[PDB]
């Protein structure tokens, strides 16, 4: 569907998992013969989904 | 006969269902509506094209800003979706439309054309909405 | 449930506006 | 949830007295005089208004529509 | 000729929902709906 916040009560009613997506900055850095090197960065690569505790600092 | 003509007559309770249904310019184009002019006189106009007004108006619960390209023989102008009547084709209005078509030079659509057009509505009704139409509807 | 009019719901005219 | 219709013990109607009781607490009364002014003599009937927790006020916040 | 009338969980609008259909409200893309009350005879002893 179209992106939107999941509300805890919808998560409860639909047997979903109240969770945030989780992302990280990864530098793919590499070097080879000839002193060819690079450090291409993949900003916000998805890592997983982390379950949120209700009424926390990161809850809706 | 104004009785066979009422089968392809689009009433007011039918438009409401199809405000956002695509293929719109392919089912309604060829039928006749009972539009209002205004005192209780009415004229049978011809659904020619699908136009849109800059005027948003509420039709009961529902709201639709679209227009209708109607024409009574030669007199054509813009129309809104609110002024259509649920009344069927009467005798005096049926002969009046016959005289507006004989006076304009337009051919009267053959009865076999009306019989193959009235069934497009019933198949479009019973249409399984399996494709990406609910999305465009809520948009 | 196809045309439940029972006439109608006061159809507005075009030459009234 | 909502004030009982009758004192469970004796059977006196207390259902009509809850609005009035809160009205007598809009006035500056002790609950003891509010209960008395409404005419609740028995210590059965008096518990109904003291002890009633009005949760219908909270359930009413969960609108169905509008 | 009964289309099975659902109520949207967030719009509160009635929705006509036959078989083989996505359970979506047609007003806004919400995904929870409730069945409306039965038409059967509901009778209670005040007891
Ligand atoms: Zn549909
Ligand atoms: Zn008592």
């Amino acid at each position: 569907g179209a992106p939107s916040p999941m509300m805890p009560n919808e998560a409860r009613l639909r047997n979903l998992t109240y969770s945030a997506p989780l992302y990280v900055d990864i530098t793919k850095t590499v070097i080879k013969e000839g002193e060819e090197q690079l450090q291409t960065q993949h900003q916000k690569t998805f890592i997983g989904k982390i379950p949120i505790m209700l009424r926390s600092t990161y809850c809706l | 006969l104004p009785e066979e003509l009422n089968r392809v007559r689009l009433s007011r309770h039918k438009l409401e269902r199809w405000c956002h249904m695509p293929f719109f310019a392919k089912t309604v184009t060829g039928c006749f509506v009972r539009i209002g002019i205004g005192k209780p006189v009415y004229r049978v106009a011809e659904i020619t094209g699908v136009v849109e007004t800059a005027k948003v108006y509420q039709l009961g619960g529902t709201r639709t800003n679209k227009g209708l390209q109607l024409r009574h023989g030669n007199d054509q102008r813009v129309f809104r979706l609110e002024f259509v009547s649920n009344q069927e084709f009467t005798e005096s209005e049926f002969m009046k439309w016959k005289e507006a078509m004989f006076s304009a030079g337009m051919q009267l659509p053959t009865l076999d054309e009306i019989n193959k057009k009235e069934l497009s509505i019933k198949e479009a009704l019973n249409y399984k909405f399996n494709d990406q139409d609910i999305e465009e509807i809520v948009k | 449930t196809s045309t439940y009019g029972r006439y109608g719901s006061q159809t507005p005219m075009y030459g009234s506006g | 949830m909502i004030i009982p219709v009758r004192c469970f013990t004796c059977g006196k109607i207390v259902g009509n007295k809850w609005e009035a009781y809160l009205g007598l607490l809009q006035a500056e009364y002790t609950e003891g005089d509010a209960l008395d002014a409404l005419g609740l003599k028995r210590y059965c009937c008096r518990r109904m208004l003291l002890a009633h927790v009005d949760l219908i006020e909270k359930l009413l916040n969960y609108a169905p529509l509008e | 000729q009964q289309p099975m009338i659902y109520i949207c969980g967030e719009c509160h609008t009635e929705n006509e929902i036959k078989s083989r259909d996505p359970i979506r409200c047609r007003e806004c893309g919400y995904r929870i709906m409730y069945k409306k009350r039965t038409k059967r005879l509901v009778v209670f002893d005040a007891r």
